[PDB]
């Protein structure tokens, strides 16, 4: 029941839309272990409507695709263009005018190698 | 010869005195002026 | 960025590059005169690596085509793929040439049109501020592609010294010597320029073409219309890491760097199995990657005439096995598992060897996203058998008093014949010495 309240609060953060699947919830009956099993099929459904909300607006699969194997390195044509510009600059530690140029080179290396979805690749920031 | 010695003192003092304040988006500002004088 | 200028030259080099550009539009999802499909950017993630970059979404080819014979270019403009070519980059209408059939013709014509040949081909050089290099898509057969092609291997070596040079050159045919007889002379003169004035070559034999052209293709009269089908696919196959988005050796200086042992040892053996259209009806049952590279090292798909009993004292040093399209990469390490158990490649006893495998997604097309493709770029030390074949046909011709009086009237005053003979034997001796 703890994890039930955790998933219903996630959908509540979006908006106030969920209802318990029965019109009235009773546990004051001699059967009680079949009622926590209809509690478990309830938080499974709350997972399914959260998995809904992942697949509709949020695109968790496209977010993990845009990060992970691309973060190891998947499409190096984004990065070998940026690796042309790691050999001219990255010889000494960063100065005060250097990290302004590094974000200018990441965004330059974005569109020379034709990214397919631009709001999934503007979330990249640069460590000092 | 007096004017270009003043301008040489201005361009060197403009770099260091832009690079000292208290940890806000000045790393963006310090990125831009070294890009202008060198490139 | 990674822009390469192709140097299509000669009677055979212009036709093998004509369908090379015609192959590229069918896989990019583009038309030579328009853009009717949206598959060019969502399916293909990189297009401006061989084409010129777009001004109206019209990807101009970065190509130049010079030849003494006007017959090869008059069979171009009536085809509907010539409007993609530009009539101002190379020539306008009614371009001509020599008479003409001589190696000394194009060798002497290079310094009389020296002003014009270094004017319009250099306009495409400064389009990108980081030029990749030059590929000489020329020929060895005849005197047209061999005469003028030896001149540009010298003057582009110092005017552009920091650029990659590597050619897809086709070897001539040695079946009979009736129509042409100047074949041992013009071939060895260009072969000297291919080793010291050029870094790498990609050999393409002619006697091995009709070995494949009657293997599975089932023709009775061998014509020249089949020579462009085996050649144009493996050209686009060699740039699948470069055109399509890959990660490792995605440049032309990436692939050639991992295969050349030393200068003057750069002759790479090529292999390509799938050429049959009735294989398509049985690739629906998950034909795997575990069976496609067992036949690459097996001498069946090779395009090099070599000895069959000379592979026991010769050793592979570098072998490339390129899979394309659907790979099923959970078993691509499983295919490389089975390589050490057979030892089908003889390994050099002095140093390590390498079996490099790589993959890239193919075009969004039904014959491309269904059938497995295997491109081989081998490097075996039995390639001196062709050099023993060409040299034995070279010294035998000089004792018959053939073309010693008919060849030295124009621009040849000293005997440069043994200058080609010793340098060829230097290649043949350093190959066998390379495995100590």
């Amino acid at each position: 029941i703890l994890s039930t309240g955790k998933y219903l609060n996630v959908v509540r953060e979006c908006g106030h839309d969920v209802t318990c699947p029965d019109a009235k919830e009773i546990t004051y009956t001699l059967k009680e272990q079949a009622y926590v099993e209809r509690i478990e099929k309830a938080y499974n459904y709350a997972s399914k409507v959260l998995l809904d909300f992942l697949m509709e607006e949020e695109e968790l699969v496209a977010h993990l695709r845009s990060i992970k194997h691309y973060f190891l390195m998947d499409q190096g044509d984004f990065f070998v263009h940026f690796m042309d510009l790691t050999e001219e600059e990255l010889k000494k530690p960063v100065d005060d005018i250097i990290p302004t140029r590094l974000e200018a080179l990441l965004e330059l290396a974005l569109r020379m190698s034709t990214a397919n979805t631009d709001p999934f690749k503007d979330d990249l920031k640069i460590e000092l | 010869r007096i004017l270009t010695h003043f301008y040489q003192g201005i361009v060197q003092q403009f770099l260091v005195l832009l690079t000292t304040s208290t940890d806000e988006s000045l790393r963006f500002l310090s990125f831009r002026l070294d890009f202008n004088e060198h490139y | 960025p990674r822009e390469i200028i192709t140097l299509q030259l000669g009677q055979c080099g212009n036709q093998i590059g004509f369908e090379f550009w015609k192959q590229l539009c069918a896989e990019h999802g583009i038309s030579p005169e328009g853009i009717v499909e949206e598959f060019a950017t969502e399916g293909t993630d990189r297009k401006d690596v061989f084409f010129y970059q777009a001004d109206d979404e019209h990807y101009i080819p970065r190509a130049v085509l010079l030849d003494l014979e006007p017959r090869v270019i008059h069979s171009i403009l009536n085809s509907p793929y010539a409007n993609l070519y530009n009539p101002e980059n190379i020539y306008l209408s009614e371009h001509g040439g020599g008479a003409g059939n001589n190696w000394a013709s194009g060798f002497s014509q290079g310094e009389k049109i020296h002003e014009d040949i270094f004017d319009i081909i250099d306009r495409e050089a400064d389009g990108s501020d980081s030029l990749e290099g030059f590929v000489l898509c020329h020929s060895i057969a005849g005197g047209t592609g061999s005469g003028l092609g030896s001149y540009l291997l010298e003057r582009l070596n110092d005017r552009y010294p920091k650029k990659l040079v590597q050619t897809y050159s086709v070897f001539p045919n040695q079946d009979e010597m009736s129509h042409v007889v100047v074949q041992p002379y013009n071939s060895l003169l260009t072969l000297k320029r291919l080793t010291q004035n050029a870094d790498c070559v990609v050999v393409l034999d002619n006697t091995a073409l009709n070995r494949i052209a009657t293997d599975r293709l089932h023709i009775q009269n061998p014509s020249f219309s089949q020579i462009n089908q085996l050649v144009s696919t493996i050209m686009s196959a060699s740039t699948t890491t470069l055109r399509y988005p890959g990660y490792m050796n995605n440049d032309l200086i990436g692939l050639i760097a991992s295969l050349i042992p030393t200068p003057r040892l750069h002759f790479l053996m090529t292999g390509y199995t799938p050429l049959t259209t009735d294989q398509s009806v049985a690739s629906v049952r998950k034909t795997t990657v575990l069976d496609v590279m067992r036949r690459l090292l097996q001498p069946k798909n090779v395009m090099v005439s070599t000895g069959r009993d000379r592979q026991t004292n010769h050793c592979y040093i570098a072998i490339l096995n390129i899979i394309q399209g659907e790979v099923d990469p959970t078993q691509v390490h499983k295919s490389l598992q089975r390589i050490r158990e057979r030892k089908l490649a003889n390994f050099i006893p002095w140093g390590p060897a390498s079996i490099q495998v790589a993959l890239s997604r193919k075009s969004p097309y039904l014959p491309s996203a269904h059938r497995v493709s295997g491109l081989m770029m081998a490097n075996h030390t039995n390639i001196s058998s062709l050099f023993e074949r060409t040299c034995r046909q070279y010294d035998k011709l000089r004792k018959r008093e053939a073309f010693l009086e008919q060849f030295r009237k124009e621009d040849i005053f000293k005997d440069n014949f043994d200058e080609l003979d010793n340098s060829r034997e230097i290649v043949q001796q350093l190959i066998d010495e390379y495995h100590a």
